[PDB]
């Protein structure tokens, strides 16, 4: 359901 | 939220969501109280019964959001955890008596005409507006029934006389905490509910025109159940926690 | 701070969102 985010914060 | 409506843009600025990396999804609510810290419920973070314990790299939290679901590019801001504070003497052991914690970010949040921080009341807010039958309210994206919203949900819910809210529950109930919603065949409804924990109950002074934030979410007995109640934190009960956490850590 | 609880899309221009009056009549 959630869109993705990011990647430069899940890092 | 239950029995609620959807929030207008920027009408809750101060609404934070907390969010799991791994996998990506919603924990709860939150609110922004400086550029710097954010406040949400203790048991969003900790509670040993549901093998909860989260730590700072577990998480995110997003700032200046109105969809649930979407990444919300040029509006909203996705911050880092520097460090997570939990009230020395929260008890999950029996009533969330002292649900509270602060979370402290890893960089300024940069404000905007959708993210703005909350006021925290002072002694004399807090005798003048959290009085029965004064009316705050809630701002959450959890679920709308004990599915999920596509937007921010908003309801304004008034605060109950505190014999009313012993009364209503047999978990013990404490000086830390106070209960609002509507008492039954009063014609209205409305209640957090699961996903809405950390968020704020807030009233707009009529003195200064401010929004102050009195409660966070924090316990239930089901949603809009009648007869029942919500529970929130009493935030002016435990500002000298608050400061101290502030005025020694940044 | 000195700013805080007052939202730039309502207060900051004196506009009012859909149900704040049914909290402020709630004030007796
Ligand atoms: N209707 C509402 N306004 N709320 C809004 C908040 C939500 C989410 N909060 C919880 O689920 C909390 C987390 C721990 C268990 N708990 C409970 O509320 C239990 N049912 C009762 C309880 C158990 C132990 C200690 C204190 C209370 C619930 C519904
Ligand atoms: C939770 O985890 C933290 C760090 O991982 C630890 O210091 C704390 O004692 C743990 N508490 C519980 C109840 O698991
Ligand atoms: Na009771
Ligand atoms: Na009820």
């Amino acid at each position: 359901d959630f869109e993705e985010i990011p990647e430069e914060y899940l890092q | 939220i239950v029995e609620g409506s959807d929030a207008e843009i920027g009408m809750s600025p101060w609404q934070v969501m907390l969010f799991r990396k791994s996998p990506q999804e919603l924990l709860c609510g939150a609110s922004l109280i400086s550029d710097r810290w954010v406040l949400t419920a203790a048991h969003c973070l900790l509670y040993p019964p549901w093998d909860k314990n989260f730590t700072e790299n577990d998480l995110l939290v997003r700032i200046g959001k109105h969809s649930r679901t979407r990444y919300e590019r040029n509006i909203e801001k996705i911050s880092m955890l520097e460090k997570i504070y939990i009230h020395p003497r929260y008890n999950w052991r029996e009533n969330l008596d002292r649900d509270i914690a602060l979370m402290k970010l890893k960089k300024p949040v940069a404000f905007s005409d959708y993210i703005h921080p909350v006021c925290l009341p002072d002694r004399e807010t807090a005798a003048s507006l959290l009085q029965a039958g004064y009316k705050g309210r809630v701002t959450g994206w959890g679920n709308l029934k004990e599915g999920q919203p596509s937007v921010l949900q908003v309801v304004n819910l008034p605060i109950v006389e505190r014999p009313v809210c012993k009364d209503s529950t047999r978990i013990r109930i404490t000086d830390n905490m106070f209960c609002a919603g509507y008492k039954p065949d009063e014609g209205k409804r409305g209640d957090a509910c699961e996903g809405d924990s950390g968020g704020p109950f807030v009233m707009k002074s009529p003195f200064n025109n401010r929004w102050y934030q009195m409660g966070i979410v924090s316990w239930g007995e089901g949603c809009d159940r009648d007869g029942k109640y919500g529970f929130y934190t009493h935030v002016f009960r435990l500002k000298k926690w608050i400061q101290k956490v502030i005025d020694q850590f940044g | 701070e000195a700013d805080c609880g007052l939202r730039p899309l309502f207060e900051k221009k004196s506009l009012e969102d859909k149900t704040e009056r049914e909290l402020l009549e709630s004030y007796i």
